[PDB]
């Protein structure tokens, strides 16, 4: 074969090779986070009770006087956890304060996109969408927020623009996991809307510069 | 293609509920999809058809490209849900001088230029679900000096959620129409 | 996913465990080192890790270092983990205050960690199962902590306990009747069901239908060991009709008051009686309701049966269950209560009993275990309300309770709580 | 051959050899069952 | 071979069945 | 033109009426027959992920 | 054309349905990899009514498993025919409601219900024409006892005029099961006959007596049970999938059955029940059927019938038949007990005719039968509810997860009614 440029490949009858690859669409390697060392030396006050309606996580101190400087920034961080406690207590930890934080989430803004952008940054498809359901969650639960987030759409929406374009062609077959949110270009469709809908004026031209395919909604 | 067919006071094409909705449909798609949604609007399946490219993906209404239907209803009704997106849809319809004349409807336009074999009009749209009509008479009664006698074939593109694409006799109000038509 | 989590209270409990869980070892195949030479039937008792070692879902709790330093330095010491075991430093020694109030007090903390440990790593996990003794301090007083500190802060799962009740004749201890009184009157509101066990019925149980003299604790350990395999032999293994852990308390106790039944495993023949004996299944369903063939001394010939939950294995024809259930129903030496008439459960497992090297039963393949809830029970619960009333007269132990945060008014309580347990026994069964 | 020894059986069976003793005569009847059925269903194999 | 049957509303494709044993073989 | 190969597997019948169960019975039992859970191929309904 | 959305609820109906489209494979020739196997075309034109079509000529089951605890349907995806079943058809909880009516039917099986609502509308509207809907439970459990009945009151309002027909599983009259069957098997029949046009009614024993006495078999499983259940099954929606000379769907076995909404209790049957040593000694002819039907030993629910009396009789029949000799054995049988049917309808039975036997078979019936004789299922269930409510046994299981107790005075008011309404016909 050819390696390229070449005079190798200047054969009237040459066979060349591809590049190699790159490591787009292909799973990163994970690393361990501060999540399961928080949790397995007893820091966060929550205790799993296994409740037949679909399991709750229950808190043994009251949620609207906890510290969202602490907690919250750290409970951003277990989301890259897949291995199966850590990722539902961190979703549901995450869910669970965005509930009751009324005017406690807009000062630790700043300390929660990197914990955010390295849980996105892996690519598992199942940790992407609980990602993108959770940064869903996040903009609507208060006020204040959406335009909090508007100098922060160029180092979130890198990875945003990677499965947009992902879906199913199924012709005229009905989604059966339409109930299982897992289409993903869908959900970030939806999660740009959302960062469109709120966020002001200046919203449009900050999705227009990262991602390049998305329309002006609203 | 539907010349033995008695094109009642309705005539149904799609339709979103039953096995195969697609069947005399031709499914191109370049850069996008075609999916089935349960609806949370009207709690009920509707097609899905979106890309990222708005002329490459499409549903054309017979198959086969030299075979075409018969329809002698006027009207054209389709229930589509506006998704703000770029949705263009075009009919194709016979005279007495036995020309075929194509109309383009197209939601990134404003303006309106008539001529021999298309005539290209803007479209406004509602914000959610809507009931669009189509006189299909009307409109090659005034771009044209000619009538309508048999529309040929009509097509769907992308940025859009079909339900329902029927022709009818002429404009039904909400209470003659039956229940399965809204 | 159809997880369940034992715990172990005492040297009764874990005595009972150390041979317990090598059944449970030997059914799954589970080597004592904690390596399996897809399957799913060792997750309710066994949890993965990444190296392929299988870490039990239980806890061993006792307020003395003896008993549990002979599991960390006997032949399963690389089974469990050293965390998981939990000991004290000196036990409560027969007394219910002191295991209850000051020494219980600091360990309560030490386990529940475990529990909370333990639990987060079961997803679909069932209910939990205690094995524990009144007769002693630890297995009566620091269990009582764990229950209600359980049903205050565990929710509305199940609990079921395979209590060790005081022998009605022999005992070991002597100031047990007032340690199991004082349980009974803590549990009776914070529990749901209870299996009763006591040793002398299974000691003339081995004794007569076995060909051995003398069997000690661990001869008895085994037939603890089979009937709790056969209580969760559905969850681990295929069947026609699985039964849950959520369904014994479901159908066993009608009444908040009432949640003893009693225990009976039917086919205990030694490899003798084996040879000889018939291989069908009526003959052996017939053998759990002779009263010598029980697993607490009493006779149900003086009470009536409230309900019943028949557990089978192996080659168990469902036609053959059907006639024996039937012919059961037609005798007159059963009777039944008029509010319960249909009074029988039915649970049938794929899987014959597994055979323990170095037991004493015989390789069976059908297997029988009977759970049924009898007013006859309350004689029991009156001899021990006798005895409390022999003891109490002269106020026999009373300083040993009082010195460590026993009030007085503790004996009145309990007294009073079962007398009016026995009223409501005595007015159930009209 | 097998079906002759079938209707030979005793006509009120209760012990576990006539049982056993049915169900292997059963087994085999419905193994050569099959296996003429199978073959019966077509001319080329 | 299939027949197509248009309607109003439904379409639908029947099957003709064909007179044809044409055997099997193990 | 058609093959259909052999199972040696029966498929169910009335008149002869053999009924397709893995033995757990009389005569065939086989005692060492695997009668043990398996694992599942789909998750349970966790409806705290579907919708969140 | 008419197509069938098949339901089922708990362990009960999820072996039923395990063993149903184990027959319905087999008679359609569908492969347990899903693929048409068969040597015939008349197996294939009316296919749609019970499988939907997938990419690669894949024919998958259109129906619904739901359960609350995966311990039984790791039995269905371990069995033969479990791989033609679809991943997203499957929607179960992990902690069951452990026979109990008042957790599966308003705590438990309500939450999870969403989730059956919305693959039941995703399906249902899959067909080109809805015929109706049929649903295999136990009333003595507490996942489809309670469950399958919530489903019950909720797609009915959802669709208000598609057909509902049920596979239920009433008690045993001696051997019991649960504890508690008086409890959840009367509250799953008073939610019953305001939804539902037509119940079968099926027990083991009378299945065991079947099996033992008309059968010689020894030992047979609940599989033989099954098996005996999905023959019933296959029997009534016979005419749906292969034609014929006098057809019926489920509608003509609902116009023609029931005078009143009130009187849509049924109890059935199975023609051909000839034994392995009996096979030789008998010929299959129709007067030979026609027997079977008529004896209290061929039924499937344990109620003797000349206590009772027929009301509307309904037979399907397989087979290129004679038919002048099948209308004089229903006239025959019709004429000579002439105490066995009410006198103010002359014409109790109803006849349809196919030409496809099931396989192995050449002529078979299907007997699904109205009657008064029903009632002795109902009357001791009520005699039992009011053995356990006066002592209010159970009663602290059920009031603790949000129910009342006007509601079961309710209820036993309804089912002492609904006794009284049948007795008026005797
Ligand atoms: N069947 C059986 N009974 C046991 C076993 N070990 C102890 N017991 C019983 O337990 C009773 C005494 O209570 P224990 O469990 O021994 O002691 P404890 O409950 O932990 O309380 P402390 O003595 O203070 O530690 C005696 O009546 C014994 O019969 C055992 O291994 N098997
Ligand atoms: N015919 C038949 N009945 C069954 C089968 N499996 C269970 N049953 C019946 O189901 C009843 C018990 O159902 P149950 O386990 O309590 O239902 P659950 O609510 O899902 O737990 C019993 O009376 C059995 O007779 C089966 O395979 N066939
Ligand atoms: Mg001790």
């Amino acid at each position: 074969v050819s390696e390229g440029f070449t005079v190798k490949a200047m054969m009237k009858n040459s066979v060349v090779r591809g590049p190699p690859s790159a490591g787009a669409f292909k799973e990163r390697p994970t690393k361990p986070t501060a999540f399961r060392k928080f949790y397995e030396r007893g820091d966060f006050p929550i205790a799993l009770e296994h409740d037949s309606k679909g399991n709750k996580i229950a808190w043994k101190v009251e949620i609207e006087k906890l510290d969202y400087h602490h907690y919250l920034p750290l409970f951003f961080d277990g989301l890259c956890e897949m291995t199966f406690p850590y990722e539902f207590f961190a979703r549901q930890g995450i869910h669970d304060m965005l509930e009751h934080g009324g005017n406690k989430i807009l000062p630790v803004i700043p300390q929660l996109i990197i914990p955010i952008k390295n849980a996105l940054n892996l690519r598992n498809r199942q940790v992407i969408c609980v990602t993108l359901k959770v940064l869903q969650h996040l903009v609507v639960s208060a006020e204040m927020v959406g335009e909090a987030l508007v100098p922060y759409y160029r180092q979130i929406l890198p990875i945003l623009n990677i499965f947009k374009n992902k879906n199913v062609n199924s012709g005229d077959g009905i989604d059966y996991s339409q109930q299982k949110r897992e289409n993903i270009g869908d959900l970030i469709q939806e999660t740009l809307e959302a960062f469109e809908r709120y966020g002001g004026e200046d919203a449009f031209i900050n999705i227009k510069y990262m991602v390049p395919t998305y329309e002006s909604c609203l | 293609m539907f010349k033995n067919t008695f094109q009642s006071g309705f005539l149904s094409i799609l339709y979103s509920i039953g096995s195969k909705p697609l069947q005399i449909w031709d499914k191109k798609v370049r850069n996008g999809h075609i999916k089935r949604i349960t609806d949370n609007d009207i709690q009920s399946l509707v097609l899905e058809i979106e890309g990222t490219n708005v002329s490459t993906t499409y549903i054309t209404c017979p198959a086969d490209p030299k075979k075409t239907l018969g329809i002698k209803l006027p009207f054209l009704v389709m229930i589509i849900k506006n998704l703000k997106k770029y949705f263009t849809f075009e009919v194709q319809v016979l005279d007495d001088k036995n020309v075929r004349r194509r109309f383009r409807a197209s939601n990134y336009q404003s303006t309106t230029r008539v001529k021999p074999f298309i005539c290209t009009m803007p479209m406004r749209l509602d914000d959610g679900w809507n009931q669009i009509q189509f006189n299909l008479s009307d409109f090659t009664r005034r771009a044209y000096g000619t009538n309508y006698i048999e529309t040929l074939r009509v097509q769907i593109h992308a940025n859009c959620r079909i339900r329902r694409v029927y022709f009818s006799d002429r404009l039904y109000s909400e209470d003659e129409l039956p229940a399965e038509f809204k | 996913m159809r997880e369940c989590i034992s715990i172990h209270v005492g040297q009764a409990g874990v005595q009972i465990g150390n041979a317990c869980w090598e059944l449970y070892c030997l059914e799954h195949g589970i080597q004592p080192d904690g390596q399996m030479p897809g399957d799913d039937s060792f997750n309710t008792f066994f949890s993965e890790t990444g190296a392929g070692k299988h870490v039990p879902r239980a806890v061993f709790v006792d307020l003395e270092p003896t008993v549990v330093d002979e599991v960390r330095t006997g032949t399963y010491r690389q089974l469990f983990h050293p965390e998981q075991l939990i000991t004290g430093k000196e036990d409560a020694a027969n007394n219910y205050a002191r295991g209850h109030y000051t020494i219980g007090k600091e360990i309560v903390d030490l386990v529940l960690d475990r529990i909370r440990k333990l639990a987060d790593l079961c997803t679909g996990l069932q209910g939990f199962l205690i094995f524990h003794s009144f007769g002693g301090g630890t297995g009566s007083g620091f269990a009582s902590l764990l229950m209600e500190r359980l049903s205050v802060d565990y929710g509305k799962k199940s609990k079921l306990e395979f209590a060790i009740y005081p022998a009605p004749q022999v005992s070991t201890a002597v100031v047990e009747p007032y340690n199991s009184i004082l349980t009974t009157h803590t549990t009776l509101e914070h529990s749901d069901c209870a299996f009763m066990v006591d040793n002398e019925a299974i000691y003339d149980i081995c004794r007569r239908n076995l060909d051995i003299e003398r069997p000690t604790y661990t001869n008895l350990n085994r037939l603890i060991g089979q009937i709790v395999s056969s209580i969760t032999a559905s969850l681990r293994f295929d069947g026609a009709l699985n039964v849950d852990l959520t369904e014994f308390q479901t159908n066993l106790v009608p009444y908040p008051r009432i949640h003893f039944p009693l225990a009976t495993y039917a086919p205990v023949i030694s490899a003798e009686k084996a040879y000889h004996e018939q291989l069908s299944v009526a003959e052996i369903t017939n053998a759990c309701f002779e009263p010598a063939n029980q697993m607490v001394k009493c006779d149900p010939r003086h009470g009536k049966y409230m309900a019943c939950c028949m557990l089978y294995r192996g080659d168990v024809v469902p036609k053959d269950v059907n006639a024996a259930i039937a012919t059961i129903k037609t005798k007159r030496t059963i009777q039944f209560v008029d509010w319960c008439p249909t009074g029988f459960k039915v649970g049938i497992n794929y899987q014959p009993p597994t055979v323990v090297p170095g037991g004493d039963l015989a390789k069976v393949q059908r297997a029988v275990c009977m759970l049924s809830n009898t007013t006859a029970i309350a004689e029991a619960w009156a001899r021990l309300d006798h005895k409390l009333d022999l003891m109490y007269a002269k106020r026999a132990f009373v300083h040993w309770y009082v010195g460590e945060g026993m009030e007085e008014g503790e004996f009145s309580e309990a007294r009073e709580d079962l007398a009016a347990l026995e009223k409501d026994y005595e007015e159930v069964g009209v | 051959e097998v079906h002759k020894e079938f209707q030979s059986l005793s006509v009120f069976i209760d012990s576990i050899p006539k049982k056993i003793r049915k169900q292997k005569l059963e087994e085999e009847m419905k193994q050569l069952e099959h296996d003429i059925g199978v073959l019966e269903k077509h001319k080329v194999i | 071979e299939t027949i197509q049957l248009i309607t109003r509303d439904m379409v639908r494709e029947l099957i003709i069945p064909t007179k044809d044993p044409s055997g099997q073989s193990l | 033109l058609r093959f259909n190969f052999y199972t040696s597997q029966y498929s169910n019948s009335l008149n002869p009426f053999y009924t397709l169960q893995k033995p757990t019975c009389g005569y065939l039992y086989r005692r060492d027959t695997d009668h043990t859970r398996k694992r599942f191929d789909v998750p349970p309904a966790n409806l705290v992920l579907w919708r969140s | 054309m008419r197509e069938i959305v098949h339901l089922q609820a708990g362990q009960c109906g999820n072996q039923i349905g395990a063993k149903f489209w184990e027959v319905i494979s087999d008679e359609h020739g569908i492969d347990p990899t899903g693929t048409y196997h068969g040597d015939s075309d008349l197996q294939l034109e009316r296919i749609n009514v019970y499988y939907n079509e997938a990419t690669g000529g894949k024919y998958v089951p259109r129906a619904v498993l739901v359960d609350l605890e995966p311990g039984t349907m790791d039995s269905v995806r371990s069995g033969p025919f479990g791989q033609i079943f679809r991943p997203d058809n499957f929607v179960f909880g992990q902690s069951g409601a452990g026979n109990n009516w008042a957790k599966g039917h308003y705590t438990e099986g309500a939450e999870l219900v969403d989730s059956v609502l919305d693959v039941v509308r995703k399906e249902a509207e899959s067909c080109d024409c809805l015929q109706g809907f049929q649903l295999t439970h136990s009333l003595g459990g507490g996942t489809g006892s309670g469950m399958g009945t919530l489903l019950i009151s909720k797609i009915r309002e959802e669709y208000p005029d598609r057909i509902m027909n049920t596979f239920s599983v009433v008690p045993s009259p001696k051997v019991s099961d649960t504890v508690v069957e008086p409890y959840n098997a009367t509250l799953s029949v008073h939610q019953l006959v305001e939804n539902t046009d037509e119940t079968y009614c099926i027990d083991n024993e009378a299945l065991y007596d079947i099996c033992f006495r008309t059968l010689k078999l020894t030992t047979p499983t609940y599989g033989d049970l099954n098996h005996l259940v999905s023959a019933t099954m296959s029997g009534v929606t016979t005419c749906l999938r292969f034609p014929g000379q006098l057809n019926a769907d489920l509608r003509k076995l609902a116009v023609n059955m029931v005078p009143f909404p009130r009187l849509h209790f049924f109890m059935p049957g199975f023609a051909p029940l000839t034994s392995r040593g009996s096979q030789q000694y008998r010929a299959l002819t129709v007067p030979e059927l026609t027997q079977q039907m008529f004896d209290a030993k061929n039924m499937m629910a344990a109620c003797d019938p000349r206590h009772g009396r027929y009301l509307t009789v309904a037979a399907v029949f397989r087979g290129r038949m004679s038919m002048k000799e099948v209308d004089e054995q229903m006239l025959n049988v019709q004429n000579k007990n002439s105490s066995y049917f009410v006198e103010w309808i002359p014409n109790n039975v109803k006849t349809a005719v196919c030409d496809i036997p099931p396989r192995g078979l050449k002529m078979s019936a299907t007997f699904i039968g109205n009657s008064t004789a029903i009632q002795e299922l109902f009357k001791r269930i009520s005699e039992q509810f009011t053995a356990m409510f006066r002592r209010k046994a159970f009663l602290h299981w059920y009031t603790g997860e949000g129910m009342d107790e006007m509601e079961f005075t309710e209820a036993e008011s309804n089912m002492n009614d609904l006794v009284s309404e049948y007795q008026q016909y005797q």
